[PDB]
């Protein structure tokens, strides 16, 4: 039953705004009531602007990828270390969180490829290798394709 | 460190936004 | 010093072919010698064909996403359960492995968004909430944007 | 189960390839 000032609403609306933002920077749109949608549209504009900030994009790409969590809290803490607060900073932090999702994944695709390659090559070694040797290895497939 | 550069750039951006929106 | 029939070369070349394939279905191209590149080009054609197999795409999307590893080995085992082997089956298995990478990630993006949202909202609750309450919650940001 | 459908479709596809390439 809390209003906008309530911690409940601040956390609920903050989650909807952030999720919508992260999906903007990208599947289906987060359902939002009319007022919240109006905020989201403004955040979309700020995100659009910051996406064209080429220096910022270069630096986000340049960040060490091993622990995105450490990166997030170091940036967040650093941003607000002078004890000052304003809405511009809050929105810029949300923007950074959205870019971190894209960045983090950029680590994920390589790791997923390596993991899935592991399964496939494991199956191949233990189940297919004998038959492939009977073909004289992959040079057999060269033949197969008429090469 | 790129992390510190980014924190500095986001703070700058935020405070610039605030100057224009307030 | 093994030739194409050697398990060493079969595993090495198999890894290069599979990695190239997975990257085809998608960053930079796997470096391949001339003969291996020639195979890769044939695999690209088969992948291209199977990508237009709409039924197959529908089913891959329909698969339960929780354990991609179980899915891989069940499919692989099922494919070869009649004890028969041929190059067409080997290539189709490689194709499936490539699609599993894309599928797996499709689970990853949601999980990454939720994880990164967790950090952001944690920071917001513990560091920003007081100031945001002073604004009367997110309705304050509505004002800020002139809404 | 979609998994079994897929295994069946890949086997069919593989064996069809083999008919054309051999």
């Amino acid at each position: 039953g809390g209003g906008p000032t309530s911690s409940e609403q601040i956390m609920k609306t903050g989650a909807l705004l952030l999720q919508g933002f992260i999906q903007d920077r990208a599947l289906d749109p987060v359902p939002q009531d009319a007022s919240t949608k109006k905020l989201s549209e403004s955040l979309k504009r700020i995100g659009d602007e910051l996406d064209s900030n080429m220096e910022l994009q270069r630096m986000i790409a340049a960040v060490d990828t091993d622990s995105p969590r450490e990166v997030f809290f170091r940036v967040a803490a650093d941003m607000f270390s002078d004890g000052n607060f304003n809405w511009g900073r809050v929105v810029a932090l949300f923007y950074f969180a959205s870019k971190l999702v894209l960045k983090a994944l950029s680590t994920k695709v390589p790791e997923l490829i390596r993991t899935i390659m592991g399964w496939t090559l494991d199956f191949l070694r233990e189940r297919l290798l004998g038959w492939i040797q009977d073909q004289g290895g992959w040079d057999g497939l060269l033949s197969y394709f008429g090469s | 460190r790129p992390e510190i550069w980014i924190a500095q750039e986001l703070r700058r951006i935020g405070d610039e936004f605030n100057a224009y929106y307030a």
